RNA sequence: CAAACAGGAUUAGAUACCCUGGUAGUCCACGCCGUAAACGAUGUCGACUUGGAGGUUGUGUCUCGUGGCUUCCGGAGCUAACG
RNA sequence: GCAGUGGGGAAUAUUGCACAAUGGGCGCAAGCCUGAUGCAGCCAUGCCGCGUGUAUGAAGAAGGCCUUCGGGUUGUAAAGUACUUUCGCGGGGAGGAAGGGAGCGACGAGCUCAUUGACGUUACCCGCGAAGUAGCACCGGCUAACUCCGUGCCAGCAGCCGCGGUAAUACGGAGGGUGCAAGCGUUAAUCGGAAUUACUGGGCGUAAAGCGCACGCAGGCGGUUUGUUAAGUCAGAUGUGAAAUCCC
């Protein structure tokens, strides 16, 4: 992946992405609200072009995928019938290291796309290592036996406790076991993306 | 370049110089070549300097020279008796200049 | 005359264009089949036999204020060029404000009558 | 397999060209188009003469140019 | 309330007795969503002056669109000077596809779906002054049959 | 009468314009060619679509109706504009 | 003919391993033959997967850069702390393959039992275990990404419009930035946009465009009513339309 200042994007996408203590008051974006650069100052000019791009980017940056696999993604989900727009997060919600992330066993979705190539965890007892492992409904995604010991996920999952989940997910902390109910529509989902933007960027 | 090749070898005729059109001045150094393909062009010799004599023996890229109408084609350094431009610095792609230590 | 059909229609275009009661037309049991859906579809009064002994096809056109009962009118399928639409192929004109007539096997229908039917044929022209 | 034609010659013994003419779509176009083919007739009897619209079947090769025979006449004549 | 949507500013210059003078042309498109659009095309001395202006203009000159379900009653060709313009209606899901002059005007309109295209002139100018006018044209089975 | 051309003038020069002569040609008979802004630079036939006015010609119940032909002004409409 | 040599070209490879498996020829059979093939080697030529680290870490070092020198920027970025730990080492070690023969039975059918493997000791599993290559192109506009210095229509740039004659974001370097990533650029070749041959989609008085006219052959086209045929046209059934591919 992209592996760098990630707290940079912050300020360049202009919204607040969580990348890691993005809860802390450190997140530069609060200290410094303009992007990185010695022009971040001075008034920037938009073009039409310029939003669609800045916004795709910010949406692919969430998730930290390389712009190939999200353009793939992209056509896929505007191949199958519904809103595309609405399909589109489905898929990229559906990725395992996303899941894992939602399901508060990692920090981040960068440190969980680390858990899933760790083979730290499992899928339905046989364990993944590919963070673009696509998650289905009724899948249930738990740590593994012998990761359950080591102190990351030991802290992690225990700030996990008397936190909320996804309507969309179910957690258990005891077991530290995990569900995908269904796929999440825009609704449930709260990004800072305007799906409407990122789908004329694509037309061209 | 005849059998729409990227690049075709020939030989030089003669290394002269020419000038640039109404709007520029100077010496643009040229050369006559018989590439294989047996046509006789005329091609550019990009560089500050170059080692062409008369049998130089060089392949040949392909550009226009906006300046000197005619020359359609430009030669390739690095390759063959035209030795690269030396302490090229910069653009080490063209003009054929191997990365100094 | 060379297209019989085509010229019925034009006589009733041009007619209605200088907002005429009634026009003429020679008679023909295809040309009364056509008129047959023009009366139902609402495009015009009605029309009778007339002629003192060469059968005519006196035709009652009507019109409202703003637009005309029939906006547009042309025939499609020319004798230089015949052209055939199957079921499916039935294109609806100005989707279904608009209709068109065409000639099977079932007798001449309209795109929905001829949909109904289901079957195709020479589409005859849009209305 | 039968074809229909005229009888543009009666000039050989024995023997009768029957031209028929068919009408085919143009493979581009589409317009019809017209196209026209000469076919030896075996007629023993010399019963067919110039101008008789005859029907044609397939037969026994009787030559090399001849593999077809005279049925039957459509109508007796029209130059 | 009404939202407004800026299809085009151009510079626009002319040789006058003294010297050159500018002035700004801005088409605007104002509408709520539900069936009211409006297109207004003004000029000025100013960008914003001629923006503004237009804004305007294009809430005095509405046309009351009959949509239905996100989608129009049937299709329709309007040709203004040279330009050309197209519209046909398209089942939910299929979206706004066409040029940003006809989208804008079509997305303030309320439209959620429909199939379009530019033929002949592409002047942006012709071809908003050909979608309004297709957009009046526009006629519902209600109307056509009030209407005879 | 007038290319070429013979002279006289004009002019910086005029192997032009102006002036004085002048051959072919221009005229007639026969033979030759096939071209042209050979232009309304928009071929022929039939049907349909307001009228007004002038003129040629036939007929009619002739201070007007009707048929054919020749112009102009013009409804609708057509044309990028002229029309 | 396989591999290979020399010559040609911008350029394209091991004169390698092996028959046990699958298939083929001959034979009753045993069995023999089989570089067909199954594999390994060389080359980022392409495609996909993976690593060069992870977490922490100053209102904020040094250095470079800018400055109204007040300060600002590169930056949590590095240093440093903790953690995991691709390579590598040790051990184990694969799927891919039954009969001939012998025993029972009439050495027949059938049943039972015994012997034997390239790629590999490779894949994969377990144990141990060190942070452990990154580059290339681009930043005037189309194209997303900026300043300082050097040079100075000189040297040079350039797909098109153009730029350079002492203040150049388009020349060269540097700092910084954008893109991509063991890949990154370049050159050559193919596709639409062109409704610019327009069947779907076009035009011809002046923008390119009616042939100078007539006569006329072939050909193309052809008025109203009725009947026969029904070739064209249309409809039902049936045969064909190989595999693979494409689509679900």
């Amino acid at each position: 992946r992209y592996l760098g200042p990630k707290l940079k994007l912050s300020r360049r996408e202009g919204t607040d992405l969580f990348l890691k203590s993005g809860v802390r008051a450190i997140d530069t974006k609060c200290k410094i609200e303009q992007a990185p650069g010695q022009h971040g100052a001075r008034k920037p000019r938009l073009s039409d072009y310029g939003v669609q791009l800045r916004e795709k980017q910010k949406v692919r940056r969430i998730y930290g995928v390389l712009e190939r696999q999200f353009r793939n993604y992209y056509k896929e989900a505007a191949r199958l019938k519904g809103n595309t727009g609405e399909n589109l997060l489905a898929l990229l919600e559906g990725r395992l290291d996303n899941v894992v992330y939602r399901m508060g066993f990692g920090a981040t979705r960068a440190e969980a796309r680390q858990l899933v190539s760790h083979k730290a965890i499992m899928v339905n007892g046989r364990v993944v290592n590919i963070a673009s492992y696509q998650v289905s409904p009724n899948d249930v995604v738990s740590i593994r036996e012998k990761a359950k010991k080591q102190s990351r996920v030991k802290a992690a999952l225990e700030l996990a406790e008397q936190r909320e989940k996804p309507t969309w997910l179910e957690v258990d902390a005891g077991k530290m076991e995990g569900t995908f109910k269904r796929k999440p529509e825009r609704s449930d989902l709260s990004a800072d993306i305007n799906e409407h933007l990122i789908v004329e960027l694509y037309s061209k | 370049a005849l059998e729409a090749c990227p690049q075709k070898r020939g030989v030089c005729t003669r290394v002269y110089t020419t000038t640039p059109k109404k709007p520029n001045s100077a010496l643009r150094k040229v050369c006559r070549v018989r590439l294989t393909n047996g046509f006789e062009v005329t091609s550019y010799i990009g560089g500050e300097g170059h080692n062409l004599q008369e049998h130089s023996v060089i392949l040949i890229r392909g550009g226009r020279v906006k300046d000197l109408p005619g020359v359609r084609y430009h030669t390739v350094r690095g390759a063959l008796d035209c030795s690269g431009v030396k302490d090229r610095k910069q653009a080490r792609s063209k003009y054929g200049v191997k990365r100094p230590k | 005359m060379q297209d019989p059909i085509a010229d019925m229609l034009t006589r009733i275009r041009n007619g209605q264009a200088a907002n005429k009661a009634a026009v003429t037309m020679p008679s023909s049991k295809l040309k009364v089949a056509i008129a047959n859906v023009l009366k139902e579809e609402g495009f015009i009064e009605d029309f009778k036999v007339e002629g003192d002994t060469k059968p005519e096809l006196e035709l009652t056109l009507k019109y409202f204020q703003g637009k005309a009962v029939v906006e547009s009118i042309q025939r499609v399928s020319r004798p230089g060029l015949r052209i055939y639409k199957r079921k499916d192929e039935l294109p609806k004109v100005m989707a279904g404000l608009g209709i068109a007539v065409v000639s099977t096997s079932k007798g001449v229908m309209t795109d929905r009558a001829a949909r109904q039917a289901g079957l195709g044929g020479e589409i005859i022209c849009y209305v | 397999r039968t074809l229909q034609g005229r009888v543009v010659s009666d000039k050989m013994e024995k023997s009768i060209v029957v031209a028929i003419e068919r009408f085919v779509k143009h493979p581009i176009y589409g317009k019809f188009i017209k196209r026209t083919t000469k076919l030896h007739v075996h007629d023993e009897n010399n019963e067919c003469g110039i101008g008789d619209v005859v029907e044609i079947r397939e037969c026994r090769p009787l030559s090399k140019t001849k593999s077809w025979t005279l049925v039957r006449v459509v109508e007796k004549a029209v130059l | 309330e009404l939202q407004e949507k800026l299809i085009a500013v151009n510079r626009v210059s002319k040789t006058v007795k003294g010297g050159r003078i500018f002035s700004f042309t801005a088409l605007t498109v104002v509408g709520d969503g539900n069936g009211r659009v409006g297109f207004g095309y003004g000029k000025a001395r100013e960008v914003p002056a001629a923006i503004q202006k237009a804004m305007e203009k294009a809430r005095r000159n509405m046309i009351n669109v009959a949509l239905n379900n996100g989608t129009l009653q049937h299709p329709v060709k309007g040709v203004h000077t040279g330009s050309r313009v197209f519209m046909q209606p398209a089942s939910e899901g299929t979206g706004i596809i066409a040029g940003g002059a006809m989208r804008a005007v079509l997305e303030v309109a309320g439209v959620h779906n429909v199939l379009a295209k530019a033929y002949g002139s592409t002047n942006p100018i012709n071809v908003v002054r050909a979608t309004i006018d297709g957009l009046e044209n526009m006629n519902s089975p209600e109307m056509v049959a009030a209407k005879r």
